[PDB]
């Protein structure tokens, strides 16, 4: 009689029929995945456009129940996702010329060559191509050549369909009562209809900054300091006081700074902390480093995997005709059905690559027990974090003696954890103003407030301004520079790598207080200690049932995003650098001087 | 048989051994709210209901007095004065097929709660509004019938269990179902206690010139005192003499 009891009859009924197709289209997912063949393109098709048929009759049912009558919380979650109409609020056309621009741009992103003008004769794709000659070369022209070549291609292929793009999408959320497609994305860090925990969508551009504002000293440090060390491999190319030149960052986009940790070591006559000669003199094996890290993760005190875990992932490449997308995924299929498809080899890299991978299946393990609309993390960058705790937990030496890979006699001086510090901060603090950059630029974009013939010419002071990286020669609006990265071409938000980037630091500070450890946070271990465990699964189970600002509290105790945790990890390294910046210049203003 | 329409099968007039069923490793759970399995092998009982279905691994725990949940109230409820035993293993080897067994349904919307060992297999259409169905899906009218979905790959917890629960009773009637009757061998001609067929004693078994009808089992002389018997598992008849006491 009343609209809760019909309500929860409904979401009983979304919740059976939904895990039984996510379930199914998962299956054809991960058959595809593991298995490139046409027979499972055609079924993971069918599959994923029956999920899709039925999540738009559910979301078309779900507008009969008022929102405005309803007092519990938890119908009130499962009934905002379904009651949101997303794309299929447009005409067909519109919706079908969306749908053909993302797929086309997919294909035209996926399908570019570094094949060289005037010598055509043989190049490979990015991955095998780009990815050496951009990450792992010494020289400066062909670096160039590559950067401008691929940024060139990409420009003119994808800027009628990224504007397009841009439009159409800014149509959509403007039709479905969002301010623009940044309001939309926003939308995941929204949390209304409770009082104290509320937190409003337009706060995440506040916190954002005033985070970034306490982040910039640091990484001006960082940024003078590698702009002071690459000097010396690029003696006339770099500037002493200026930006650094974009193509020279250690990757195709300087989203990540950590390949050029060889050409910025502090001490290379240190022993290096690398256990790969260590690991392969053992022999260890794929399944000795899930063994492992299965050890790791049940001395913390989380469940250890299911049977199916053991018997359907995949751990290793299968063989000859069985290719498989060597990315590293893991899988929740539901129904109690996990899996991690990562190919493998005996690496150090792999071995955080699998207690990454592992964190995120324990995280899908935990709230496992939640209906099917509350399965997912509490935010977007919440299920990331989960991981990066196990991989900055997995580095340490103390772990890496507790499995007795590492040697004992292993000292931990000053200058190895330095060396190690600098690692961290190439791959965990270079990536913040990069971060913060593109969504502050996709973000004006989206919001209108940079017309199309300025895109390129506020990217790259915005570019000046944030990042301090010049370009390396002078680009106009006929390319479109930042649309070459992944994300930002296949519709993907990407503040998400921000907020995790805060809130390991966040919930290690936390387990590490929990953890009862006195030393310094960077040499902490999560291990052997069940009270941090217990602090951890107290917030991993919930799901999206409760308020991020309240997960994030029960662990930390503060209802918002800090990052006084990201400042007092690198606090040793930072002391370093103020000390080794005594008459560098400390850095940058906005400038044209090391290229015009 | 699926949990909605779970089969019942009336015992009676056999002996039922246990001790094969507890000793089976097999068996996941074993669970007895009123007996023991050595209670189980001397209580005799008149009535013995063997309800079978299959539910997931999670309903497992559902199957038990004064449970709830959408086995326990809509398919499968258990009276607060259970005395049985509720049996359950794991049968993904049978019933999981790698496109999906949806062949075992379950009862997911119902107007009320079941009486205990109720069965209900009406498909009526569940009416959770003011609008009526007239018997026909609509916004707010759900089948009340809805497939397990039992792959091979399904984790613990969702993997189809195979239950059985036995229901035991004693009513104003004659008992007839009881445990195992664990004969020893027979010695003669010393003197032991003997236990044949309920009639026990002390005394000294001979072998017997006495032939009895074959109806007949006990035998007694002229002071109404047990000295002839018949032996149940080889039918010859024995000779029952007092132990030799005396006066000193
Ligand atoms: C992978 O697909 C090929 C294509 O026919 C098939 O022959 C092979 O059996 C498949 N392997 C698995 C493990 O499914
Ligand atoms: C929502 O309803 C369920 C079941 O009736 C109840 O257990 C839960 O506490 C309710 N939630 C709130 C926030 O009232
Ligand atoms: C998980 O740990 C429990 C506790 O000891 C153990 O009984 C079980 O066999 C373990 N599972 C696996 C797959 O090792
Ligand atoms: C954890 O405790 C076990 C048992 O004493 C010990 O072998 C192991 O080295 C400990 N690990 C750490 C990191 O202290
Ligand atoms: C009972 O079992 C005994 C065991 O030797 C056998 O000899 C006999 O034929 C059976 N039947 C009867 C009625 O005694």
């Amino acid at each position: 009689s009343t609209i809760e009891e019909q309500a929860k009859t409904f979401l009983d009924k979304f919740n059976h029929e939904a895990e039984d197709l996510f379930y199914q289209s998962s299956l054809a997912s991960w058959n595809y995945n593991t298995n490139i063949t046409e027979e499972n393109v055609q079924n993971m098709n069918n599959a994923g456009d029956k999920w899709s048929a039925f999540l738009k009759e559910q979301s078309t049912l779900a507008q009969m129940y008022p929102l405005q009558e309803i007092q519990n919380l938890t119908v009130k979650l499962q009934l905002q996702a379904l009651q949101q109409n997303g794309s299929s609020v447009l005409s067909e056309d519109k919706s079908k010329r969306l749908n053909t621009i993302l797929n086309t741009m997919s294909t035209i992103y996926s399908t570019g060559k570094v094949c060289n003008p005037d010598n055509p004769q043989e190049c490979l794709l990015l991955e095998p191509g780009l990815n050496e000659i951009m990450a792992n070369s010494l020289d400066y022209n062909e670096r160039l050549w590559a950067w401008e070549s691929w940024r060139s291609e990409v420009g003119k292929q994808l800027r009628p369909l990224y504007e397009e793009y841009v439009v159409l999408k800014n149509e959509m959320a403007r039709a479905n009562h969002y301010e623009d497609y940044g309001d939309y994305w926003r939308g995941d860090y929204e949390v209304n209809g409770v009082d104290g925990y509320d937190y409003s969508r337009g706060q995440l551009i506040e916190d954002v900054e005033h985070t970034f504002e306490e982040i910039k000293p640091l990484y001006e440090h960082l940024h003078a300091y590698v702009r002071a060390k690459l000097m010396n491999a690029y003696p006339s190319y770099i500037s002493p006081i200026g930006c650094l030149p974009a193509h020279l960052l250690g990757d195709m986009w300087g989203r990540f700074w950590t390949n050029l940790y060889s050409l910025t070591v502090p001490f290379g006559q240190k022993p290096n902390i690398d256990v790969t000669d260590a690991m392969v003199d053992q022999a260890w094996d794929a399944q000795r480093i899930f063994k492992e890290a299965e050890k790791f993760f049940v001395s913390v005190g989380l469940p250890n995997m299911t049977q199916g875990f053991w018997e359907n992932s995949m751990l290793t490449d299968p063989g000859n005709v069985q290719k498989a997308v060597c990315h590293p995924t893991a899988w929740d299929l539901g129904k109690g059905d996990f899996r991690i498809l990562m190919c493998t080899k005996v690496t150090m890299d792999d071995f955080l690559t699998a207690h990454h991978e592992m964190g995120h299946i324990q995280y899908d393990m935990a709230y496992a027990a939640q209906p099917f609309l509350l399965r997912n993390g509490a935010n977007e960058g919440f299920h990331e974090a989960v991981g990066e705790i196990m991989s900055l937990s997995a580095a340490t030496p103390k772990h890496l003696k507790s499995i007795g890979l590492l040697s004992p006699d292993f000292q931990e001086d000053n200058e190895t954890e330095i060396n190690f510090l600098l690692k961290q901060a190439l791959t965990i603090v270079g990536t913040l103003p990069f971060t913060y950059m593109l969504e502050k630029w996709r973000w004006m974009v989206f919001k209108g407030e940079i017309p199309k013939d300025q895109w390129m010419k506020k990217w790259w002071e915005m570019k000046r301004e944030i990042v301090g990286v010049v370009e390396p020669v002078p680009h106009d609006e006929t390319y479109c520079d930042p649309a070459s990265l992944f994300h930002v071409s296949n519709d993907y938000s990407f503040i998400r790598y921000y907020t995790r980037t805060l809130y390991q630091f966040q919930f290690q500070e936390a387990l590490c207080q929990a953890a009862k450890h006195e030393g310094p946070l960077h040499k902490c271990d999560i291990s052997n200690s069940t009270e941090a465990g217990q602090k951890l699964f107290n917030m991993l189970r919930l799901g999206k049932s409760e308020p991020w600002t309240l997960a994030l509290e029960n662990v930390v105790g503060a209802k918002n995003m800090n990052v006084r945790p990201l400042l007092n990890y690198f606090e040793p390294l930072f002391t370093w650098l103020k000390d080794q910046n005594k008459n560098s210049f400390v850095g940058w203003s906005t400038d044209w001087s090391p290229y015009a | 048989a699926s949990v909605y329409a779970w089969n019942r099968k009336r015992i009676s007039n056999c002996v039922a051994d246990y001790s094969v069923l507890y000793n089976s490793a097999s068996f996941s759970t074993f669970k007895c709210y009123g007996v023991s399995p050595t209670k189980l092998n001397d209580l005799c009982f008149t009535n013995v209901y063997a309800d079978s279905f299959v539910i997931r691994g999670d309903e497992v725990r559902q199957i038990a007095p004064g449970q709830t949940g959408k086995i326990a109230d809509y398919n499968y409820k258990l009276p607060d004065d259970f005395t049985g035993c509720v049996i359950a293993w794991n049968s993904n080897n049978l019933d999981s097929k790698v496109g999906g067994n949806y062949n075992y349904l379950y009862r997911l919307f119902r107007k009320s709660n079941l009486k205990p060992f109720e069965r209900d297999i009406s498909t009526e259409i569940y009416q959770a509004g003011s609008t009526p169905c007239n018997g026909v899906e609509g916004f707010n009218c759900y089948f009340p019938l809805q497939s397990y979905g039992f792959q091979p790959t399904y984790g613990v917890g969702y993997q189809p269990y195979r239950v059985v629960v036995l229901s035991f009773e004693l009513l104003h009637a004659p008992a007839t179902v009881c445990g195992p009757k664990k004969s020893t061998n027979l010695v003669k001609n010393k003197c032991v206690n003997f236990n044949f067929n309920g009639l026990t004693g002390t005394g000294v078994l001979t072998e017997s010139n006495k032939k009895f009808l074959p109806f007949q089992q006990f035998g007694r002389d002229i002071a109404d005192t047990t000295d002839a018997v018949r032996d149940p598992q080889t039918l010859e008849i024995l000779d029952i003499t007092p132990c030799s006491f005396g006066g000193v």
